[PDB]
């Protein structure tokens, strides 16, 4: 359940569903969602999961972030 | 992780917020099986798989060539998601038929222009962007087996910030247009994205320009298309953030160009004779289409025109060489053809170098016209001076390239009497001569082979 769960939150955030979260993409549903964070904040929250440092949070990458007690 | 709770307090909001198509009840569509083509651009491979979806039966929204339809989609990353939680995708068709290639040729085309939003976005810009993935869903039980356009609905403000022919957005923003700028700058002029639409910075439908304009659709026009898009792009800070060049505008066209949120972050980072190449095809685009009236605003501007016209010799362009020479001959020619610059001896001497450079880089017209200026002076610079022998090395390379026999017999002549330092060469005429009868025999010109052939022996009896 939890994983169907972590799998429907990328979902959410990987609004074109190519597998990738991307900075942009990322802005697009924070302003959506009526969440408040700055240009800034959201550039930073693909930094501390891009592990690989291509600049996007792939399923894995975003896995790791939730699934990191 | 100092951001996990972001993303669950977004998490959670998402599940809280209502579905913005519940209104139009999609799920109570009858379902359809259709394939699913989705493409990969770095490996140029295509995957396949089966999917199911509830499209509605009347377009939402349309352009002047595609029809968009409010569809849902099964998720295949998902295991066990029913109808109630289905995302929201958009259907495109063309509203004309279509070859079936168009549609996997217009995901190549977003692929490849995703694939630059990533290379812009790699060199730390004030505003990220990201071209939507679209793919092919294939409904093999509709009758003629058709095909759409699929991709996720971006919900928002939908904005088209440019087009493919020039046109430009009244709040402007900077991110789009530094974004086109840069793929120009990138790719070594080989190519621009443009036609940036969607909502905010998230992107669907992008055209591409080539140098060659043979690959994106009809849609590609070419050089005349970054044409169009120069002749209106301004620069702003993202685009000098990143050493963008600036295009080469005329006097009037700066101006009326000349006639924002998007503020700099102090990390942007920095963004050939093949380019140079393009560049100069990019100015002699701008010269036919303010001749054929493209930039009408009065009458159409012949200044600017022979601005990028003598741009477009300066970088190279064979064709504005060449006009460029005619016109400073005070000679007729193809391009601007009713514009006539002042004769001006300074002009009557750019008007023999540009000609001697096109003769130089195999322009035939050109190699005859330097040919009779050196043999009778005729559009002969003053700074240079008739010389037989210059003229023999521009008609026999004309030769070897208007009647051939007319430009032999003529060679032929120089040489039985010699003259402006061309030494006589009777051999030579006379054979000459013969080469000349010949070429009029082929011409279906008997009457004037004999004479030449008869000529030919006089300049032997020598
Ligand atoms: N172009 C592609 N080629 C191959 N796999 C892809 C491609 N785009 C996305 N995927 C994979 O498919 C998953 C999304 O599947 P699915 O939910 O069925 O797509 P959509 O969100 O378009 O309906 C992504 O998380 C990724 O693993
Ligand atoms: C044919 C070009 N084109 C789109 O590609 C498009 C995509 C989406 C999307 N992916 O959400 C959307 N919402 N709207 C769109 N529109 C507007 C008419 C409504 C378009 O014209
Ligand atoms: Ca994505
Ligand atoms: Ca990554
Ligand atoms: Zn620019």
């Amino acid at each position: 359940d939890s994983e169907e769960e972590i799998r429907e939150a990328f979902r959410v955030f990987d609004k074109d569903g190519n597998g990738y979260i991307s900075a942009a993409e990322l802005r697009h549903v924070m302003t959506n969602l009526g969440e408040k964070l700055t240009d800034e904040e959201v550039d930073e929250m693909i930094r501390e999961a891009d592990i690989d440092g291509d600049g996007q949070v792939n399923y894995e990458e975003f896995v790791q972030m939730m699934t990191a007690k | 992780f100092h951001f996990k709770e972001a993303w669950k307090h977004a998490i959670q909001k998402a599940k809280h917020m209502p579905d913005p198509w519940a209104e139009f009840h999609l799920e109570d569509i009858a379902t359809e099986r259709a394939t699913r083509h989705r493409y990969n651009a770095v490996t140029g491979e295509w995957l396949d798989d089966e999917v199911l979806i509830k499209m509605a039966s009347q377009p939402f929204g349309r352009g002047a060539m595609r029809e968009c339809f409010r569809t849902k989609k099964l998720s295949n990353f998902l295991h066990a998601q029913q109808w109630k939680g289905a995302s929201n995708y958009v259907a495109k068709r063309y509203i004309e038929p279509v070859d079936r290639d168009v549609y996997f040729e217009d995901v190549r085309l977003q692929m490849e222009a995703k694939l630059w939003g990533e290379e812009y976005n790699r060199h730390k810009p004030p505003k990220q962007v990201d071209i939507m993935q679209m793919c092919i869903i294939e409904l093999k039980d509709r009758p003629g087996k058709p095909l759409f356009h699929l991709e996720h609905y971006i919900e928002g403000k939908y904005i088209k910030y440019n087009s493919n022919s020039g046109f430009v957005r009244d709040n402007i923003r900077l991110t789009p247009q530094a974004f086109s700028h840069f793929t120009f700058e990138r790719s070594g002029h080989q190519l621009i994205v443009v036609d940036i639409q969607g909502v905010g910075d998230l992107y669907t439908d992008p055209q591409i320009h080539t140098e060659t304009g043979t690959d994106f659709g009809d849609g590609n026009l070419g050089v005349r298309g970054m044409a169009l898009f120069f002749y209106s792009h301004a620069c702003n800070r993202i685009c000098e953030s990143m050493g963008l060049a600036p295009f080469d505008l005329s006097p009037r066209e700066r101006d009326a160009v000349n006639q924002a949120k998007t503020i700099l972050r102090g990390t942007e980072e920095k963004c050939k004779k093949i380019g140079k190449s393009i560049l100069g095809k990019v100015h002699l685009a701008m010269v036919r289409y303010h001749e054929g009236g493209r930039f009408c605003e009065e009458e159409w501007d012949q200044e600017s025109a022979v601005f990028h016209l003598e741009h477009a010799a300066n970088l190279g362009e064979l064709e504005a060489i060449v006009g460029l020479g005619l016109m400073y001959s005070q000679l007729p020619h193809h391009i601007l053809a009713d514009v006539s610059l002042k004769e001006t001896e300074e002009n009557k001497t750019k008007g023999f170098d540009y000609l001697l450079k096109a003769a130089e880089a195999g322009d035939r017209q050109s190699m005859i016209l330097v040919a009779r200026a050196f043999d009778s002076g005729q559009n002969l610079s003053p700074d240079r001076c008739q010389d037989w022998l210059e003229a023999l090395h521009w008609y026999n390379t004309a030769l070897e390239m208007e009647p051939r026999y007319m430009m032999l017999a003529r060679e032929a002549e120089m040489l039985f009497t010699g003259g402006y330092g061309l030494e006589k060469d009777p051999q030579r005429s006379g054979d000459l001569y013969t080469q000349a009868a010949e070429a009029a025999m082929e011409a279906m010109k008997g009457r004037l082979a004999n004479q030449y052939y008869q000529k030919a022996e006089e300049a032997w009896a020598q």
